[PDB]
Formats: C-alpha cells, sequence, structure tokens
C-alpha cells in the first residue's frame, strides 16, 4: 500500500524535508539513500513512502512543489537533499506573494499540470496506492492556494483514494502577512471538502509550546519545526511499521471520522523537547499518558476540555509494559469518561510500537478528534471578519479575478463546520 | 476516585446513598447511560444484568441480585418454599398458601378449604386483598380484577398489644453484600395497628391490615404508629416475662437465613464477571403463641425516617466500601 | 440415571443420560441486489465529478 | 465417508485456521510435508480423517480446506508458513486492498470482484467429493472481510449447495484486542444476512478468551497466537467426532438436531476444561467431576454469561482422555444437585455424553500443559442472548446519531440495512426471551 507524498510552498517543503530527514533515519535510510540499519522492523513496510531502486537504493515517493525556486534549491542543499528524485523537483519562477488567488486561479494553474504529471507517474509505480499526503500552510500563497488546487485535481483523477494532509495553521504570533485569514479560511472550504484526514498544526500552539514549555525565549521557525517533525514521525508510525491498528490511511480514516466534514485532528505529543536539549530521564508511562492528553502537549491551540473527544488514537513508542499501557489508557477515559462521547463505545484506540525515535527512549503521540477544534475555526473566522468587514486587502485578490462572494461563501462555510462541531458537543 | 450511576429516582433508600457517597469526595456521579461506572444503583424493571461486567479495566458493581426476584414475588414466594427441599412443603413458619390463576392448584386449595370446614376449623383466609372465610367470596375477586394472586391461611390468633388491643407486624432490614454474608439490621420496626383488632367483622381493614399506608387514631400510643425494638422489647419484658431476642428475633434470624441460602446457588456472585448486592425487606407476623411467620419479602424495601441516617451509611460501609475502599457494627451476621 | 443408546468403540464411547422427560434468495435476486448497489457508487462518483467539472 | 471442506475468511479466520490444520495435522501424526505414515491405504480411502483431508497418489495428505483474504499480507505468512506444502495455491486466495473493517466494502464493493472465483475454488474441492456434507466456517464479525465477504459466500453457497450443512466458527468483538470502533456495525450487519445461511454457529468472545489466558495461562497480555492456540483446542473437541471413530455427531446436520431444535437459535455455548499453564511447575491432574464442574463455570465459557437466568434446549458433553461413562455418571449426578440447570419445558432434561480415549494433543512449545482428561460442553443456552444484547446496545448508540454510516453508504449500501439488520436481532433476542422466561 504506497502514499504519494506532496509539499507544496515554503512552509511545506520546510517541513517535509524535515519529515523526511526524520523518518529516513528511523529507517535506517542514509542521504545517498542506502540502508545501513540492525533491525529488519525498519525495512518490512519501508515500500508504504520509499521507492525501491538500482543497487538496493530507497528513493523517497516525495514530489516538491512551489512557485518560486528559493526555498526548494535550500532543500536540494539541505542534508537529505539529494535522497530526492531530480525530476519530482516541479517549480515555477514566479512566486504566489501570499496570494491565495494566484496560488489557485493564476500563477498555479500555469504550473498544476506539471505537477500532475509526476504524479500520475509515481503512481503507476505503485502496486496498490492507498493515497495522497500533503504538506502545507494555509495562511501563504503556494501551499494554500495552489496546494488545494492540486487536491481537487488529484481528486478528480484519483476520486477512489484517501486524501490526507499536515496543514500549517497561521498565528498572528508568528505571521508573515495580514492576509493570512484570508489565505486560511478560503483554504478551509476546500480542505473540509476533498480531504478524508487533516492534522492540523497551528502555529500559534507550536510558539506557546516553544516560550511557555519549552522555555525558547524567541522561538524560530527552525524550532517550530522540531515539533512539526515529531509529530508527524509519530502520526505516521502505524503505516511505517508492522502493525494491526490504523495501518493503512482508510482504516484510519474509518476508525477516526463519524461524519465526512469533521475530519480536521488535533494532534499531541510527549514528552515535549527542545533542540539539541538532551534528555536523561526516561518518562514512565503513566508520565506520558497525562502530558499527551494535556493542552500544554496539543498541537492544536485548542483546550479539549471545552469539547468532546469523538474519537482518539494513541501510539505509544519504545520499550515498554504493553499491559501497564492499556492500564493508563483505561484510567485516563474512566477518569475523565465526560470528555468522550458516550454515544460512540470506545472510542479510544492504542498502538505500541518497539522501535523509540531519535534520542528519546519512549514517546507518547496523540491523535484527537475533538470538537474543541472550533476554537481554531473560530478564532481564524474573527480575524477574516475583522477585516472583511471592511474589504480590506481585498483589492491584491479581485485583482487576479476574485470576487467577494467567494469570501462570503468560504466564510458561510467556515462557520457551518464551527456549528457541525457544536452539534455534537451537546449530544 | 470511583463512579457511579443512578437508573432509580424514585429510590428513597439510594437516594440517600448517592448523597452520601458524593460527600466523600471519593465518588464521581456519571449520567445514567455512562457505561464506564464502578457502582450501579439500578433500575427496578428489566435491569441490564447482561450488559455488567463487560468494561476492561473496571470493577463493577449492583445493588440488585439478579434472580433475587423469585423470592421478592408473592406468588414465586410460594413456589419457592413449596418445591425447594431446603423449605420443604411442610416448612413450619410459612402460612399454608396456593397459587390461584384467573380463569395452577385451585383443586388442591379446595381440599385444603373444604377439609377445615368439615374437620371444623378456622377458615379466614387472604387474597393477594380480600380477607374472608368463604372460598367462593374470595375465588370470586380474583377473577375480577385481572392477574394472578395468593390465596393465604390468614392468622387467627395474632399477637395484640396493650394498651390498645392491636394488631401489628414487623419489618426487618437485611444486607446481602457481594461474599454473600448475610447482614441483619440491628433496629427493626414494628408498623402497628392504632384501631383495636375485630376478630368477628373482617371487611373493615384497617385493623386487619398495618401498612404505613393505610391507617394514614394515627399516632396515638406510637409517634407515626411505628414502634421500635427498644420499646417493643421494654413491653414483651413487662407484658410477658421475656426478650425480644428469645421470643422473636432468633426465629427472624433463622427465617432470613434459611430462605436467602436456598437461592444462593441461583443468585451468587462469587466467581461472576460482575457482582452483586442488595437490600431486603422481610415481614415478619407473630401469633399469640409468641410464634413468627413470614408473610413476604421486598426486594425495594423503602427505610424508616428514623433510620435511613444510619442503615444508609451502614450499605456504604459493608457493601460499598468493602469493594471500593477509600483513602461497632449496626449489622448481625447471620454466620453459616 | 437412565444411560441409553451406549455405543462402544476403540477410539471410545458415547451415551445418552437422561435425567428427566419434557413437559431463500435465488442467484438472480443476489446479483441483483449487488449491482443496484454499484449503480449508487456510480451515481456517487459522477455527482462529484460533475460538482468538481463545475 | 463424507467430506467437510473448511473455509477461512479474513485475517481472524485465517490465522484461527492455521491453528486448527496445525492441531489437526499433531492429532491425526500428519507430518507438515503432508506425509501420514500410519495411513496403509496410499493414494486413497474413505476413513474418518478423510473427512478433513483428500490423499494424492504421492501420499500426500492435503486439508479440504480454502483460504481467503480481501489483502495478502497474512496469506502470504501460509504460503510461506511451516505448512506451505500442506496446502497448494488454489486453495490460497488473496486480493490486493482489505475492506478497511467496513461491511458494505466486503460485501458489495471488493466482495463482487472476487466472489464467482472463491466459488469456482470451492467446486474445485466439491468436485473430489464423493458425499459433501457441507461446510465450516471460520471469520470474525468485526473485520470488514470477516463480516461483509462471509455473509455473501453464505447466500451464494445456499444456491450452489441447497442440500448441504453450513457451520459458523465466529469471533465476537472484544475492546481489548479489538482494531475498529465501528465492529458492532458489522457484526450486526453479517448475523441478519448471515443468520437464514447457518445451521449452526459457535460463537467466541475474544473476551473470555482474554481473560481465561490471563487468569489461567498466567499471560500479562494475550496475542493472538495465545488466543488462537486456545480456541483451536475448542474447534478441535467440537470437530473431533468428524475426523474419529465415533456415534456422536458424526456428521454435520447432527449438529442441528442435537443442539438446534430452533433454527434461528443456533448459537450453542461452548465452555472448555480444564486450561491449564504449561510453565505451571505442580500440577494435581483434575477428575472427570471437577473438569465437569467447571463446565457450568462461567469463567471457562467461550461467551462470558449467566446460564443460571435462561433455559436450556440441548446439552452435549465431549470428553477427551481418561473418562469412562460411570464417573461422568456420578459427576452429573451430583452436579445436578448443587447447580441450576432449568430446560425447556418442552425438552428432555439430560445429557449426550461423547468420550474420546485420546487425550487432547498440545502444540510443542505453546502454553497449554498436557492432561489425562479434558472436557468441552455444549449447550444451547438462551443465556447467550446477552451477547446480543451487548452488541446491539452498542449499535443503538452509534446509530442514532448515524456515526460512520456515510463510510457504509459511500460503497453503495442503503442506509435501510442497517434497521433492516438491526429489527431482525430486536427479533431474535425476543425469541431467545420467549424460550428463556
Ligand atoms: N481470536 C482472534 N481474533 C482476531 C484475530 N485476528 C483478528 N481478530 C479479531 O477480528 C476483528 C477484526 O477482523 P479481522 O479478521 O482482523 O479483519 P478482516 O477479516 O481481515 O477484514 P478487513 O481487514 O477489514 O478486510 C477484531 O475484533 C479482532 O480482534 C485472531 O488472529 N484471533
Ligand atoms: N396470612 C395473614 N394473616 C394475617 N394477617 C396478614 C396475613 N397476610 C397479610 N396480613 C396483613 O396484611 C398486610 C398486607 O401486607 P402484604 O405485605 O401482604 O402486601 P404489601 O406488599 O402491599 C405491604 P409491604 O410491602 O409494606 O409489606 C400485612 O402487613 C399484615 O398486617
Ligand atoms: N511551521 C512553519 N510555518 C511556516 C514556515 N514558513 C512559513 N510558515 C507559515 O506559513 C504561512 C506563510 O506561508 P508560506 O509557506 O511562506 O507561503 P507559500 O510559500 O506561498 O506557500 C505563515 O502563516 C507562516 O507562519 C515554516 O518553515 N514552518
Ligand atoms: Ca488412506
Ligand atoms: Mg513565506
Ligand atoms: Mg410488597
Ligand atoms: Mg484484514
Amino acid at each position: 500500500r504506497e502514499i504519494v507524498h506532496i509539499q507544496a510552498g515554503q512552509c511545506g517543503n520546510q517541513i517535509g524535508a524535515k519529515f523526511w530527514e526524520v523518518i529516513s533515519d528511523e529507517h535506517g535510510i542514509d542521504p545517498t539513500g542506502s540502508y545501513h540499519g540492525d533491525s529488519d522492523l525498519q525495512l518490512e513496510r519501508i515500500n508504504v513512502y520509499y521507492n525501491e531502486a538500482t543497487g538496493n537504493k530507497y528513493v523517497p515517493r516525495a514530489i516538491l512543489v512551489d512557485l518560486e525556486p528559493g526555498t526548494m534549491d535550500s532543500v536540494r542543499s539541505g542534508p537529505f537533499g539529494q535522497i530526492f528524485r531530480p525530476d519530482n523537483f516541479v517549480f515555477g519562477q514566479s512566486g504566489a506573494g501570499n496570494n491565495w488567488a494566484k496560488g489557485h486561479y493564476t500563477e498555479g494553474a500555469e504550473l498544476v499540470d506539471s505537477v500532475l504529471d509526476v504524479v500520475r507517474k509515481e503512481s503507476e509505480s505503485c502496486d496498490c496506492l492507498q493515497g495522497f499526503q500533503l504538506t502545507h500552510s494555509l495562511g501563504g500563497g503556494t501551499g494554500s492556494g495552489m496546494g488545494t488546487l492540486l487536491i481537487s485535481k488529484i481528486r478528480e483523477e484519483y476520486p477512489d483514494r484517501i486524501m490526507n494532509t499536515f496543514s500549517v495553521m497561521p498565528s498572528p504570533k508568528v505571521s508573515d502577512t495580514v492576509v493570512e485569514p484570508y489565505n486560511a479560511t478560503l483554504s478551509v472550504h476546500q480542505l473540509v471538502e476533498n480531504t478524508d484526514e487533516t492534522y492540523c498544526i497551528d502555529n500559534e500552539a507550536l510558539y506557546d509550546i516553544c516560550f511557555r514549555t519549552l522555555k525558547l525565549t524567541t522561538p524560530t521557525y527552525g524550532d517550530l519545526n522540531h515539533l512539526v517533525s515529531a509529530t508527524m514521525s509519530g502520526v505516521t508510525t502505524c503505516l511505517r511499521f508492522p502493525g494491526q491498528l490504523n495501518a493503512d490511511l482508510r482504516k484510519l480514516a474509518v476508525n477516526m471520522v463519524p461524519f465526512p466534514r469533521l475530519h480536521f485532528f488535533m494532534p499531541g505529543f510527549a514528552p515535549l523537547t527542545s533542540r539539541g536539549s538532551q534528555q536523561y530521564r526516561a518518562l514512565t508511562v503513566p508520565e506520558l499518558t497525562q502530558q499527551m492528553f494535556d493542552s500544554k502537549n496539543m498541537m492544536a491551540a485548542c483546550d479539549p476540555r471545552h469539547g468532546r473527544y469523538l474519537t482518539v488514537a494513541a501510539i505509544f513508542r519504545g520499550r515498554m509494559s504493553m499491559k501497564e499501557v492499556d492500564e493508563q489508557m483505561l484510567n485516563v477515559q474512566n477518569k475523565n469518561s465526560s470528555y468522550f462521547v458516550e454515544w460512540i463505545p470506545n472510542n479510544v484506540k492504542t498502538a505500541v510500537c518497539d522501535i523509540p525515535p531519535r534520542g528519546l527512549k519512549m514517546s507518547a503521540t496523540f491523535i484527537g478528534n475533538s470538537t474543541a477544534i472550533q476554537e481554531l475555526f473560530k478564532r481564524i473566522s474573527e480575524q477574516f471578519t475583522a477585516m472583511f468587514r471592511r474589504k480590506a486587502f481585498l483589492h491584491w485578490y479581485t485583482g487576479e479575478g476574485m470576487d467577494e462572494m467567494e469570501f462570503t461563501e468560504a466564510e458561510s462555510n467556515m462557520n457551518d463546520l464551527v456549528s457541525e462541531y457544536q452539534q455534537y458537543q451537546d449530544a | 476516585m470511583y463512579t457511579f450511576v443512578v437508573r432509580d429516582e424514585n429510590s428513597s433508600v439510594y437516594a440517600e446513598v448517592s448523597r452520601l457517597l458524593l460527600a466523600t469526595g471519593q465518588w464521581k456521579r456519571l449520567r445514567k447511560d455512562n457505561p464506564r461506572f464502578n457502582l450501579m444503583l439500578g433500575e427496578r424493571n428489566r435491569l441490564p444484568f447482561g450488559r455488567l461486567g463487560h468494561e476492561p479495566g473496571l470493577v463493577q458493581l449492583v445493588n440488585y441480585y439478579r434472580g433475587a426476584d423469585k423470592l421478592c414475588r408473592k406468588a414465586s414466594l410460594v413456589k419457592l418454599i413449596k418445591t425447594s427441599p431446603e423449605l420443604s412443603e411442610s416448612c413450619t413458619w410459612f402460612p399454608e398458601s396456593y397459587v390461584i390463576y384467573p380463569t395452577d392448584e385451585r383443586e388442591v386449595f379446595l381440599a385444603a378449604y373444604n377439609r377445615r370446614r368439615e374437620g371444623r376449623e378456622g377458615n379466614v383466609w387472604i387474597a393477594k386483598i380480600l380477607i374472608s372465610s368463604e372460598a367462593s367470596e374470595l375465588l370470586d375477586f380474583i377473577d375480577e380484577q385481572g392477574q394472578v394472586h395468593v390465596i393465604q391461611k390468614y392468622l387467627e390468633k395474632p399477637l395484640l398489644l396493650e394498651p390498645g388491643h392491636r394488631k401489628f407486624d414487623i419489618r426487618s432490614w437485611v444486607l446481602v453484600d457481594h461474599l454473600y454474608n448475610i447482614y441483619l439490621y440491628r433496629e427493626g420496626v414494628l408498623r402497628t395497628s392504632s384501631e383495636p383488632y375485630n376478630s368477628a367483622n373482617f371487611q373493615d381493614k384497617t385493623c386487619h391490615l398495618t401498612n404505613h399506608c393505610i391507617q394514614k387514631n394515627y399516632g396515638r400510643y406510637e409517634e407515626g404508629n411505628e414502634m421500635f425494638f427498644e420499646e417493643f422489647n421494654q413491653y414483651l419484658m413487662d407484658a410477658l416475662n421475656t426478650t425480644l431476642e428469645n421470643s422473636i428475633l432468633l426465629q427472624i434470624k433463622h427465617i432470613i437465613r434459611s430462605c436467602l441460602m436456598c437461592i444462593e446457588p441461583a443468585i451468587s456472585t462469587k466467581h461472576l464477571h460482575y457482582q452483586s448486592f442488595q437490600l431486603f425487606g422481610f415481614d415478619f407476623m407473630v401469633d399469640e403463641e409468641l410464634k413468627v411467620w413470614l408473610i413476604e419479602v421486598n426486594g425495594a424495601p423503602a427505610c424508616a425516617q428514623k433510620l435511613y441516617a444510619e442503615l444508609c451509611q451502614g450499605i456504604v460501609d459493608v457493601a460499598i466500601s468493602s469493594v471500593f475502599p477509600l483513602a461497632t457494627s449496626i449489622f448481625i451476621k447471620l454466620h453459616h | 440415571m437412565e444411560v441409553i443408546e451406549l455405543n462402544k468403540c476403540t477410539s471410545g464411547q458415547s451415551f445418552e443420560v437422561i435425567l428427566k422427560p419434557p413437559s431463500d434468495p435465488s442467484l438472480e435476486e443476489i446479483q441483483k441486489k449487488l449491482e443496484a448497489a454499484e449503480e449508487r457508487r456510480k451515481y456517487q462518483e459522477a455527482e462529484l465529478l460533475k460538482h468538481l467539472a463545475e | 465417508m463424507r467430506e467437510c471442506i473448511s473455509i477461512h475468511v479474513g485475517q481472524a479466520g485465517v490465522q484461527i485456521g492455521n491453528a486448527c490444520w496445525e492441531l489437526y495435522c499433531l492429532e491425526h501424526g500428519i507430518q507438515p510435508d503432508g506425509q501420514m505414515p500410519s495411513d496403509k491405504t496410499i493414494g486413497g480411502g474413505d476413513d474418518s480423517f478423510n473427512t478433513f483431508f483428500s490423499e494424492t497418489g504421492a501420499g500426500k495428505h492435503v486439508p479440504r480446506a480454502v483460504f481467503v483474504d480481501l489483502e495478502p499480507t497474512v496469506i502470504d505468512e501460509v504460503r510461506t508458513g511451516t505448512y506451505r506444502q500442506l496446502f497448494h495455491p488454489e486453495q490460497l486466495i488473496t486480493g490486493k486492498e482489505d475492506a478497511a473493517n467496513n461491511y458494505a466494502r466486503g460485501h458489495y464493493t471488493i466482495g463482487k470482484e472476487i466472489i464467482d472465483l472463491v466459488l469456482d475454488r470451492i467446486r474445485k474441492l466439491a468436485d473430489q467429493c464423493t458425499g459433501l456434507q457441507g461446510f465450516l466456517v471460520f471469520h470474525s464479525f468485526g473485520g470488514g472481510t470477516g463480516s461483509g465477504f462471509t455473509s455473501l459466500l453464505m447466500e451464494r453457497l445456499s444456491v450452489d449447495y441447497g442440500k448441504k450443512s453450513k457451520l459458523e466458527f465466529s469471533i465476537y468483538p472484544a475492546p481489548q484486542v479489538s482494531t475498529a470502533v465501528v465492529e458492532p456495525y458489522n457484526s450486526i450487519l453479517t448475523t441478519h444476512t448471515t443468520l437464514e445461511h447457518s445451521d449452526c454457529a459457535f460463537m467466541v468472545d475474544n473476551e473470555a478468551i482474554y481473560d481465561i489466558c490471563r487468569r489461567n495461562l498466567d499471560i500479562e497480555r494475550p496475542t493472538y497466537t495465545n488466543l488462537n492456540r486456545l480456541i483451536s483446542q475448542i474447534v478441535s473437541s467440537i470437530t473431533a467426532s468428524l475426523r474419529f471413530d465415533g456415534a456422536l455427531n458424526v456428521d454435520l446436520t447432527e449438529f442441528q438436531t442435537n443442539l438446534v431444535p430452533y433454527p434461528r437459535i443456533h448459537f450453542p455455548l461452548a465452555t472448555y476444561a480444564p486450561v491449564i499453564s504449561a510453565e505451571k511447575a505442580y500440577h494435581e491432574q483434575l477428575s472427570v467431576a471437577e473438569i465437569t464442574n467447571a463446565c457450568f463455570e462461567p469463567a471457562n465459557q467461550m461467551v462470558k454469561c449467566d446460564p443460571r437466568h435462561g433455559k436450556y434446549m440441548a446439552c452435549c458433553l465431549l470428553y477427551r482422555g481418561d473418562v469412562v461413562p460411570k464417573d461422568v455418571n456420578a459427576a452429573i449426578a451430583t452436579i445436578k444437585t448443587k447447580r441450576s440447570i432449568q430446560f425447556v419445558d418442552w425438552c428432555p432434561t439430560g445429557f449426550k455424553v461423547g468420550i474420546n480415549y485420546q487425550p487432547p494433543t498440545v502444540v510443542p512449545g505453546g502454553d497449554l500443559a498436557k492432561v489425562q482428561r479434558a472436557v468441552c460442553m455444549l449447550s444451547n443456552t438462551t443465556a447467550i442472548a446477552e451477547a446480543w444484547a451487548r452488541l446491539d446496545h452498542k449499535f443503538d448508540l452509534m446509530y442514532a446519531k448515524r456515526a460512520f454510516v456515510h463510510w457504509y453508504v459511500g460503497e453503495g449500501m442503503e442506509e435501510g440495512e442497517f434497521s433492516e439488520a438491526r429489527e431482525d436481532m430486536a427479533a431474535l433476542e425476543k425469541d431467545y426471551e420467549e424460550v428463556g422466561v
């Protein structure tokens, strides 16, 4: 069951590269593409993400996309820059100017067919393609605008495949431009309709974690991407290593998505660590379970106590007592049963994987579908409305052919999504 | 932090229990349809016993014994006593009774009824309500109401309290925990009559039936027509030169244990995936010769206002906290 | 009490003991249900491609 | 002699099948290459073991069995397993992508693509039969294949083999080792569609097996391998009468006759004893009375429930090892006076007893200790309905909000089939109650 990976825009390519860097190390693949590991667990399902090449070389099934060559040139000169298939580098020259319209309708529409040629070339090599995963931000132009354009066209050509995304949400605390709420709202509209699974990665939460918890006075994007790569590794563990639970993208979707539009997940992770800062003390299982559920460990700036969990997927990594894990997992549900919907019996599922990530002897990754996620979309909607009520900064969009009505629809659909999440919070 | 659910709102006994539990600050009440509970204070009808004990990571306990209704239904109690060898059919502390269905052992009842007639014995009986000395007066009544009743011999020579020449019945509260220990609450109550007992005319049922309901001369001799044991014992000492323990309570303890031990193998939760306890209300009757008779067993009994605090706290200590411990006794253990 | 129908052999034996006496759709219809469901999938996929075409 | 074909569907069915056929081989003295030295009729014969094994001129003894899964991962381990030579390729059928814990996807979408192939591969086995009795079907309730594809197969078998009997071995969903939240949906759906096509079905609640392994084998966190080696012992006890000389349950039709008076109520409860840990240094061998008494302990049942508060329609005792009728009757007389065993008024209060002198075989290196006598009780009690009650309650909670339903509707299933299935279960629960109280 092969997965085709796509990374779009500056953010998309910067976390996308970091992702391939991290899991390549876990699968024992060096920058050359050669395997140098000591466990056979590493190679059993390496076909999910890697293509097998001459000399038993492994090549990521990854497609790199951008409307400017800057970031992708940095990727190609980065640590694992050479592992990527050079033909899978598809880039324009004009950029998107943090403009959704440019990415979706003009600049990106010019490039999108070239990208789909590569997607198609990769897909036909697959014995049994299960689907796609996209990494991108929603606050810019390329990843947000062209990324959702790609999603729409992939769904057209592969309507029976799963679409998955890692979507970075914009935050004023970590902001490039004022129009990020516009770009994000337009994108969420697209995501609600055309993805089955979306990991909501909030730059607000990533900032707060770095500041409040990791005590980083002034966090960079590099710091923020330490958390993202750690989270991305964890939520894909069940897909990359042998196991019985949530092993493919469809079975994850069937277990996590009770209603088709409500497919926006809160990722969580424990223990939280900063770059370089060495951890010497391994956490106990009770500690991992408590932390991975705490709001301070959520990658989406939402209070889980303000909502209810529809579904939960948990993945413990390392050498530990699987009996202690099940005990602690059952304790959380039994002590805080109110925060789990009673009309989905046994909605918490747990997996365990012997291989821990690098630098930690054990870890836990959390994937929650909570109604509390509405707080994320409400926040975006408020920032959106503040500007839109005065039609501020809209000329950037009307200049590319967009009409005000399209903003109104996007606004309305996100507010509908909010109310849908609220409907089940009071069930 | 233990958890529990409430599925019987009309329960005065366990309304007080849920109160006490919460007041420990170590018990949290959940919604009625929440399955992740430690304790279930269940409903009286169609309690879903089958959905209990299937929650991984949860020790579960319920305040009812599945199958105990065979003891606590009038038609069933008769059948139980008659068919059980441990209680024979010649059980000496249960009034002669028969199961009669509307249009069974109707012929058998007449082979007793007419036997009395030709033998010139007392012939007042009771339908379960109609106290009569003529059979067809009864058989016509049961067929007129609808569903099955029980016909039982009326104790025509009851013990009568003086002052008043009154009739009474004794209510004993029994708690059976998860280990099937049988605990008799040391405080019982005499639910007395206030209008003197009339041996001749049976139909005015105010002096024949001693239900706390019916009689509300109420409050004349006793506050609430409820004589507790300290007074009843003192009366027995002064008026009959004996005690409550010797003259009555030994028979009560004997009857309670015999009844519950008969059905232990059918309802015990010893090796079950869930656990049961239950509070019973045994109703006894004393004749003039100080011979105790069992009248019925109540599966969902209420308590007496004075004793609620003590009994309900008692339930928490030995039935609940015994299973779920927290961070001299008011019961008599009927040993076996 | 009463043991009956005792049968014995080298591998073992069997018997009955009594304690107390007493007191389809066609091939046609199947394919039609499977093919009807297949059309509902085709209609749903068509509505999607129509929507995407818009 | 009449042949029996064993069908293994989905991961659960396949992996349980592997445990059973492994066990069968050890019991009959068949080796991994299929050679059976004790079989002196080379190239054929009509012995009692031939019910489950056919023979080749080369002297190989091969299972009358087909393995089917909509994903190749599990059966591929059979193809390369220690018993790879035992089966031959056309017995092992695999698709490309599985049913994703989706009944509708297993029944309608992917099922339609492979149903004709499977039936053809089954027909090839049936063609090698002189007198086919029918089929033994192994599957889960919770999986998309085990639930979805099974019900479709059972429907067609009733068309293609109308006169033949069909028995089920079914794994009932347990959260402790569950892999999907929608398993109650799949369970109700496959039961509804399979009910009229099944003559007798042995349910195994993974919950009960899980706790027996923990409680009696001292395994802290049982694996599927732990569960399955225990299950195969039960299945072996049940089918031993088809594979050995005897006069009780000698053909499939007799299972219905002896255990199922009412067709819809065809779910007998299995109870097995003794389960003893191999690592247990010191063990006192249990007597006929002790193991027989254990058959009325809920903690030893395949489905946790309380038979005291139900009624029996039938009851078979299947012993293996050092046992004689005299000790059994003495045991039954004692137990009868101690325990609550109510039969329905229109049934005799009795026990059909079967004894095989061969004590139960144990897999070398397994978790089970060798014993001198074991017993499996097959009782048709209305108490097993408690499992339908649990399942339907979970079904009602999710379906009230139509949670996850879109996954099924998206595969071409109508929402109405949910409620049709649930009403069929409501009638089933009512049947059990009419008979049982
Ligand atoms: N006892 C036992 N149960 C199993 C085993 N494998 C899976 N199960 C149970 O079966 C249910 C899931 O069904 P599966 O058989 O795994 O899935 P499937 O039949 O392959 O269907 P799909 O994978 O969706 O196509 C869960 O409740 C599991 O606990 C096994 O080897 N032994
Ligand atoms: N065989 C008998 N002989 C004499 N008096 C009898 C009798 N059976 C019942 N009584 C009297 O009639 C009253 C009826 O009470 P019964 O217990 O029979 O119905 P109930 O279930 O409605 C009352 P509770 O549940 O509070 O005990 C008894 O308390 C007793 O005083
Ligand atoms: N976490 C993270 N967020 C980023 C990064 N680069 C940009 N962003 C965020 O993404 C938005 C800008 O989008 P960007 O990717 O630069 O636009 P694009 O290149 O046209 O797709 C803003 O909300 C930024 O905070 C990065 O490296 N890491
Ligand atoms: Ca032969
Ligand atoms: Mg940028
Ligand atoms: Mg009463
Ligand atoms: Mg499978």
